[PDB]
């Protein structure tokens, strides 16, 4: 709390808990428990779902806090064909503890990051997972001889616009969401890109990204293309995708299709372990080269 | 355990009590099922005794829970329904008496008891449960 | 049809494995108190080796300490005829100040002897070094990220002829969003000069000297765990409380990100506090925030004000150990104790520290667990109304009582509006420098 | 701990109590029982008073509860029912009074009290038990 | 049970539970579940307090015995400003089982050592670890280069009251328990106790042990020294202290100090792991040294 | 506001970590039994190397057996001109024994050759070696506890030129105040001479001829056990039945007092009982105390007489490994194992015993954990009443039965009133001699 | 199911359980919930006893399945006097899904190994672990010096029967079923088997297997062998037993007494840790040899 003391150490209070989460896409959502729709910032909370707020937990320790918040699904609100299909992944919350009578009157109890959401019988059980969830995870590269870095990172920047690289056609005949025609698959190499974003822009799938495989045209510059993974929401068969060029992370594959050898951010050569223990012997090549 | 006496005279009509078996039961769900007791005897288990008398009665009795009591020992206990033999089927009851006479030494089966007065003189008490312990 | 006993089974998995999904150890948890569960942290490096296999992690570091490095690109034995190489050593990641004071397997060899080209290993992408045009342009690596350290033309004669264990001190100076505001000496400085000159001699007083050689390497506290939230991605960070300095820490790759940061936490006692959701992490200190007498207590789920436990005197850790890095001379392996004089009888309980510091800070150090951990014995556990809520789930309390008057700082906050406290004993006088002689 | 009254003079019909014992048990499963009293002593354990009469009665009634009550003191409590023994078995009794004649010093077994209004001018209250804390 | 088994095979028996417990200081306490004081040593059993005395278990293994022994805290009894200051904590039990007919029907169950004790809600609970609870931790030194041992162990005696070495002067200006005044600073070194035992032999911390620090004399002998932390009991500006001196644990200081340099039972030299792998190279000082 | 699923978390922690407060493996737990949770113990130590850091623990051992040691003070090296040093390897803690048949990297080296000064470490504080008059005297570090071995003028020439990790057979005297009461051999003997002389020959009838060469070391088994709580702080500790020879157990520093003591409890099988608070450690034997009939057990928790639990087939055990030390040769980890010759086809079952003992004495004790460990299947878990509560915690039932009448040795007694019993299956033919033939 | 599923897919079924152990004698039990006895096979299920069919879990991974399955023990049944005595431990199970108007459709749930037995109460409960209970074991040798087989064994065939090396011989003065007086002792070497199989094949323990010791024969061949353990069940002095020769399981006690000296599966050299890090010096034998 932040001065509502005055308020608070009045037995008489009023103090009803409402929250807003933020999606991966740019809307947010409103919550509240107040029972009636009331907004302090331009979020609008309705108190037409979620809202159960069960007890949230701290530690001094890194380990997160946690609120499962109990709730309903509804067309208005997150509605379960949006949550299954791959958004509220990475949402973040902030839980309020507003005065309804005066809205001003309010804090943070914690800006969580909404790790487990388990739904069921009509409603949802999103587990709040704390302000240090990244922490506790393993980051690091291993040395490994292809690339470690994505086509947009710091590491390997690319400027990925930069010429006919990018797919930024049309969809049509998207079939089973992992089979995909493209009406305009001309334009490109045969199997140009392998691994790339298949940003789909427009419909249903809203800015919802999948990984490409098997980038084969097979008359007249079709190019069907796979995918690992549904996209979870059927495109209609009429969006726009636009299908980033494909990095097999390899240095052949860097300096030949793409000009950024420089920017490589990988380990080709790393000689072994039978290199590291082994005694020069005097016998065969023994001159300056390779080793490859 | 004592031979002290029977008990007070008076008990309520209500004295409940009949044998106790283990019985040790497996019930299969299938259907039948098969049992055994390993007593060859039955603990008589008497209930519901009541004190009514006047309150010279009663010192008497609070006293008969405390002094010979405690919780310990025996009063052989008098039953209003040496070995007594049932004839009554081709098998036999063939069960012992250790006292003489249907006196069944037993101990009451309470932590407490519970006296209440009634009126000027009247004494009464719910029930006093026992076992028969042997 | 019933059940059979895999209730216990079902009790378990996933029972219990929805817990540590959203959540030497002997004195790592005592420190951290009843707070959370304190990651496996900082079995230190002796006999730092480099291996040359794929599978090795890329190692990080904050400033002035020894790490093993590992092979990558070796040419083929050249026989001069008696043997030559052309390594490279890739230290660590990002931008680095210059590797100075190479020693190899055994004691020491002089720089000056080698051809060595370090490189900072700048995401600026420095080119390729020219001697991989054994390799050629077309071929050539051009590290980005990772500070590589090539050799050229290594005789390895001196050393037998097989390949030795290099090791390298390395000198890195803390990055970061929150480090590139706020500059410290390592670029904060902006030319000091006043080299004193006037030339075995008198260092006694160079632990209290104006001068900065040596110790203007070491990063300070704020920014190297501002570093480690920021390569895990919280930018959200908060760290204006901290004042230490850090001289050398060294964690690895895949070293779980917080397990790296729970090193500090036993060193510098520093809180991790997250009140809000800035993750504040404060210096720890004693300093009295609630005030709360006994009449000002909930009422608790256990029905008591204030449920007090004293642990076990059979486990007070009666002597308490280190494993430290050297930090002044040739970087090893030391250890101090400090021994509780009535009870020295048993109860040992050490862990290990990876980051490096002097000889009078670890005997400050070990001096202060072993009085906290047996001023830590006591824990509280009561619960405090929503009508004072501001009390952090860091704070300190003085919770006046009856008898006694005994601070209480706390853990464990459990609201869901009734504020329920498992809190801990905690002393002003623990958090003081032990003022001790050096070496 | 006090000294300071019996109780107000009013006890209706049905104020119940008898003495306790833990007296922990066994029954051992397959013949009789072994069982152990570590009191040598009885708590009287008085329940089920009730006050009945005007409401001028009541207010040195409820006040009594918390006067000289709070919780924690004696008001020596009178049984309608130093050393007293019980000489009816060939054992005894022999169960001290540290009050004097049949004064029993209690507590009342309450967080609370209810006291009711059944008229204009009555006032009752259910039940008030003790166990008699030395 | 011993030779009580011709009571005991009785079913009419009367075992009545009791227990003694042992503080570090001298004084024993009684406790009995007879509701009668009894006695049958010197030690008086009180049923004021102590006794619920559930379930000590057992076991063939090497893990120690439980029994959390429910009671009560009174002003006769523990009284809780005596626990929570820091008695107690190596408290030695024996339980006993004894005839309240006849206490010379007895045995002991087992002789513990009191661990866990948490008090609260007016009463006390106190976990009875069993006979083995030294056993399951670590004891042994580990080289390392200072000394190892207290001031008045047995690998290093010394003769603590030799000369004028400890402080025997009464106390004055107590504070806040951790700064203490001292009224008779005058007669030793500046800083020449910092790590030593204040043993309080009098007033309300009887026998108390504290550690000393910042031992400084700021004008006309005040020597003002702090403690690591609290006593647990404040002294009331009266009382007397001894203080022994302190020992940095170290070949300098030990041996300059103290004249013990003998006992030492430390390890100054311990060469190093850079040392172990190195192999000679015939360069530079080679020749027969201190190698510091 | 209700709660949450860490309602699972609070079960755990510390719901769980209450327990152990107050509380290869896959052998270890059977031979104790239900008993309590087997510590881990004795992983054994092959190519035993000396390590000159500074955190490695104070070794102990009872008797003769190799030790590493580990490097204090060494001189800088010198050259003849082909190099010298000047070592003191501090192998032990207490007084000890001599030290011969110095063996370093590799085979054999002759003590003759060297010019060691042994020294027994002994509380006496044995002065100055006087080689360290290279340091000087005022700097002379004087070891009191720790027993070191100096060598003097150590030609480093052929064993390369490195140092190489020496390692030593070690005698040494159980010590202890239960020790020097009760004196054994090691002092007891009091002059035995009596040399038979009278001169590949005749060995076929050392082990059962009188002379006493090399057997004179081990200590009896009461004492070692009673180092153990002696160092621990226990001396109310009873140890009078106890009938065993020790030969070279050696546990580190930090081995939890119990872990090392637990080994022991796997080779000689004794109970540590504690009935009283003597914590009476006596032999397992099958000698019956109870002889309880089927009708006078009490009426337990779960309304059953006797609950009788045998294990699965699955896990039996079907054969059992070891992993000791040779004990007369050139000390080295050797294995034997007991097969059963029916079920043969799996659940192989080793732990590691770093004691050191002799060839038919290892395919003894293996050949009596696969006796035991299929005896101790059954289990019993019932309750007898208080009415006979002299059955101490370790003591073993007759328990007559309708159909059996099998012993059962008794665990985990918790009474409150009602002794309740987790008994286990042991029969008296298991501890024998299995008089088997020799190496 | 195994098209059951035209009786399964209406509601109106009649699927009653039933099952049958095959103990490791060659004789199976019989059960079944149907409360008649019924067969398919020629193993005349009783509802007699067993069957309470508590829930049989299952899993993908290599995890064992389980079912508890409480019943009843009787003198038709498994008496318990039979499963004390060594038997019932590796009896497979298979259990059915009968529909008792017609045994014709039936599948089976599970095949198990009926792991933990727990009999109390007058009645048992047996834990059926899963088909995958070999896996989840170790196996393997370790280069130990002595030998790996038993004698049976694959990797050592003996032809056990060859010679007089078997003793059939009947027994008499079985005492307590660990000493065996055995009247035919006269016929072979004192102490000839001292690890064999005492495989007992009448009366009481029918094909019960023990192994010795002690074989000593006191006076005029009386043979007085003793036991590792218990058979379980009392041999009634007339019973006949065969014990096969005893194998020390070395090279030594394997090339004399045992004319299998090739099939040795052994390791008995083994140089040692001290020979693998040693370099050879240039003194004393560096002559080829036995190294023993
Ligand atoms: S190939 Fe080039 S662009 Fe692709 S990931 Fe590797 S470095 Fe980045
Ligand atoms: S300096 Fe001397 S007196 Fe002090 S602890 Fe060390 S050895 Fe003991
Ligand atoms: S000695 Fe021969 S027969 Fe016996 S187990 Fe060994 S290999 Fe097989």
């Amino acid at each position: 709390p932040e001065s509502l003391k005055a308020h608070l150490q009045g037995g008489v209070t009023t103090l009803a808990r409402a929250w807003a989460l933020a999606r991966a896409d740019g809307r947010v959502l409103g919550f509240t428990d107040h029972d009636v729709v009331l907004r302090f910032d331009g979020i609008s909370f309705e108190p037409g779902s979620g809202m159960t707020a069960k007890a949230v937990l701290q530690g001094t320790g890194l380990s997160v806090d946690n609120t499962e918040s109990y709730g309903a699904l509804s067309s208005e609100a997150i509605t379960e064909a949006d949550l299954l299909a791959g958004r509220y992944d990475g949402a973040a919350v902030t839980v309020w503890l507003v005065n309804w009578a005066d809205p001003a009157m309010r804090a943070v109890i914690f800006r969580g990051h909404l790790g487990e959401v388990s739904r069921g019988a009509g409603a949802f059980t999103a587990e709040l997972r704390g302000l240090t969830a990244a922490l506790g995870q393993e980051q690091g590269r291993i040395y490994h001889p292809r690339c470690a870095a994505v086509l947009g990172d710091g590491r390997c920047r690319f400027d990925l616009t930069k010429d006919g690289y990018a797919l930024e056609a049309a969809l049509g005949g998207v079939d089973e969401a992992v089979v995909l025609r493209l009406a305009e698959g001309a334009g490109f190499e045969d199997r140009w890109f392998e691994k790339g974003r298949l940003v789909v822009l427009d419909g249903a799938a809203a800015g919802l990204i999948g990984v490409v495989k098997n980038d084969r045209l097979q008359a007249d510059g079709s190019r069907l293309i796979e995918l690992w993974q549904r996209l979870g929401a059927n495109p209609v068969a009429g969006d726009r995708v636009r299908i980033e060029p494909g990095c097999d992370k390899r240095a052949g594959t860097c300096r030949l299709k793409f000009d950024n050898f420089l920017n490589f951010r990988g380990f080709p050569h790393i000689p072994g372990e039978d290199w590291m223990v082994s005694y020069p012997v005097q016998s065969g090549t023994n001159d300056g080269g390779s080793l490859f | 355990a004592f031979h002290e006496v029977r008990f007070p005279a008076n008990l309520s009509f209500g004295s409940v009590g009949g044998p106790e078996r283990r019985t040790e039961i497996v019930t299969l769900s299938s259907g039948h099922e098969e049992r055994n007791s390993p007593w060859a005897h039955s603990r008589r288990h008497y209930d519901a005794g009541v004190g009514l008398r006047s309150l010279d009665d009663v010192e008497r009795l609070i006293a008969f829970f405390e002094a010979r009591g405690g919780q310990l020992h025996g009063f052989r206990w008098k039953d209003w329904a040496g070995i007594v033999s049932f004839n009554e089927p081709p098998p036999q009851g063939a069960r012992v008496t250790a006292g003489f006479e249907f006196d069944v030494p037993v101990r009451f089966d309470t932590d407490r008891i519970a006296v209440s007065v009634q009126s000027f003189q009247a004494g009464d008490l719910p029930q006093v449960p026992v076992v028969e312990v042997r | 049809a019933t059940i059979l006993l895999s209730a216990a089974g079902a009790a378990i998995g996933g029972g219990f494995g929805g817990t540590v999904l959203g959540l030497g150890r002997v004195i790592d948890q005592r420190l951290l108190g009843s707070g959370s569960q304190s990651v496996e942290t900082g079995r230190v490096d002796r006999l730092r080796l480099s291996s040359a296999s794929e599978g090795e992690a890329v190692g990080r570091l904050w400033g002035r300490m020894r790490v093993a490095g590992q092979v990558i690109w070796a040419t083929r034995f050249f026989e001069s005829a008696s043997y030559s190489l052309s390594l490279a050593l890739a230290l660590c990641e990002g931008e680095i100040l210059r590797v100075g004071r190479v020693w190899a397997d055994g004691s020491e060899i002089e720089v000056s002897g080698l051809n060595m080209r370090v490189y900072r290993g700048g995401e600026d992408q420095l080119p390729d070094p020219k001697i991989a045009a054994v390799e050629g342009a077309e071929a050539a690596p051009a590290y980005r990220g990772i500070a590589y350290v090539v050799l050229e033309d290594l005789q390895l004669a001196p050393f037998g002829n097989r390949v030795p264990q290099f090791t390298f001190e390395v000198v890195r100076a803390a990055q970061g969003a929150l480090a590139e505001a706020e500059p410290d000496l390592t670029r904060g400085l902006r030319a000091v000069a006043l080299i004193p000159g006037t030339g075995w001699s008198d260092g006694e007083n160079y632990a209290r000297g104006h001068w900065i050689s040596g110790r203007a390497v070491a990063q300070p506290l704020a920014s190297v765990v501002a570093e480690i939230c920021g390569a895990a991605g919280i930018t959200e960070i908060d760290v204006s409380g901290l004042y230490g300095l850090v001289r050398g820490y060294t964690m690895t790759g895949d070293q779980t990100g917080r397990a790296g940061l729970q090193a500090l936490m036993l060193a510098y006692g520093f809180e991790a506090l997250e009140r809000d959701g800035q993750l504040v992490f404060r210096m720890r200190d004693g300093r009295v925030a609630a005030d709360l007498a006994a009449a000002d207590l909930a009422l608790g789920e256990g029905e008591a004000v204030v449920e007090t436990v004293r642990a076990a005197e059979a486990e007070i850790a009666g002597r308490v150990r280190l494993a430290y890095v050297e930090a002044e001379g040739d970087f090893e392996v030391k250890a101090v104790e400090a021994v509780f004089p009535d009870a020295a009888a048993g109860a040992a309980a050490g862990s290990e520290l990876s980051l490096a510091l002097t000889r009078a800070q670890a005997q400050g150090i070990v001096g202060r667990w072993l009085a906290e951990a047996r001023v830590a014995r006591d824990t509280a556990r009561f619960a405090l109304p929503p009508s004072r809520g501001h009390l952090g789930t860091g704070d300190v309390v003085r919770l006046d009582l009856p008898e006694g008057k005994r601070r209480y700082r706390i853990d464990r906050v459990e609201q869901a509006g009734l504020i329920q406290v498992e809190a801990v004993r905690v002393e002003p006088g623990i958090y003081a420098p032990a003022d001790e002689v050096e070496d």
